[PDB]
């Protein structure tokens, strides 16, 4: 148990291309998405571990 | 140091020069001073900021973003980025400390080669006119003035002048 649950929620990722159709098909325990994220990179970074204080 | 000026056969520095790094000290009937040599001093200036405009400008830019983006999935890969990481930090470590020691060898050696030869620049001007006393003095064997001091120090003495005086006074 995690968080009292015995039960998981598995979820997966990808990137839509522009004017590119996605497909959803379920019977069942589908999780579906309502929103989407436009994106766009120059280039990659990194991620910053600190406790405090942008300034 | 490497050419015996510095530490050398002149042992010490004079705390009352401030004008620059390499200069004179007169000693005559007017009075005595220190002044400095402006040619000198500058070349050596101009040499040493391109010196430290040599190691610092040459450096690459390159952004870069450390960090670990590997999880415990991938050990293997962790592992990879460290030896990596690791691996340019011994580079970069042992060639810069080894770096910074090999240059300040030189520049020491190098103020030593200007003060030396500043030194042999005089003496070959003078000739046997003065007693050449080893502690980097030179004592005349003529008697000069503030208008004959400023005439070595500018390059243009007048060795013929004192010439037979200085002989007199030598074999004394
Ligand atoms: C997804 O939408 C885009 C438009 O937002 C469609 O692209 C156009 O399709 C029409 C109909 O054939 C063409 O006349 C246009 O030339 C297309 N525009 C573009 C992007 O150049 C696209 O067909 C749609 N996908 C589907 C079939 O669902």
């Amino acid at each position: 148990k995690v968080n009292g649950l015995g039960s998981r929620m598995e979820f997966s990722w990808t990137l839509l291309d522009m004017w590119d159709t996605i497909n959803f098909e379920s019977t069942g325990n589908l999780i579906a998405p309502e929103y989407g994220f436009k994106i766009s990179k120059r280039g990659s970074s990194g991620i910053m571990k600190t406790e405090g204080t942008l300034e | 140091g490497l050419f015996g000026a510095i530490a050398g056969f002149i042992e010490g520095g004079w705390q009352g020069m401030v004008d620059g790094w390499y200069g004179y000290h007169h000693s005559n009937d007017q009075g005595s001073g220190y002044a400095a040599d402006k040619e000198s001093t500058q070349k050596a200036f101009d040499g040493i900021t391109n010196k430290v405009n040599s190691v610092i400008e040459k450096m690459n830019t390159q952004f870069e973003a450390v960090g670990k983006e590997f999880s415990n999935l991938e050990r293997r890969l962790e592992n990879l980025n460290k030896k990596m990481e690791d691996g340019f930090l011994d580079v970069w470590t042992y060639n810069a400390e080894l770096l910074v020691l090999m240059e300040n060898e030189r520049t020491l050696d190098f103020h030593d080669s200007n003060v030396k030869n500043l030194y042999d620049k005089v003496r070959m001007q003078l000739r046997d006119n003065v007693k050449e006393l080893g502690n980097g003095c030179f004592e005349f064997y003529h008697k000069c003035d503030d208008e004959c001091m400023n005439s070595v120090k500018n390059g243009t003495y007048d060795y013929p002048k004192y010439e037979e005086e200085s002989k007199l006074n030598r074999n004394e």
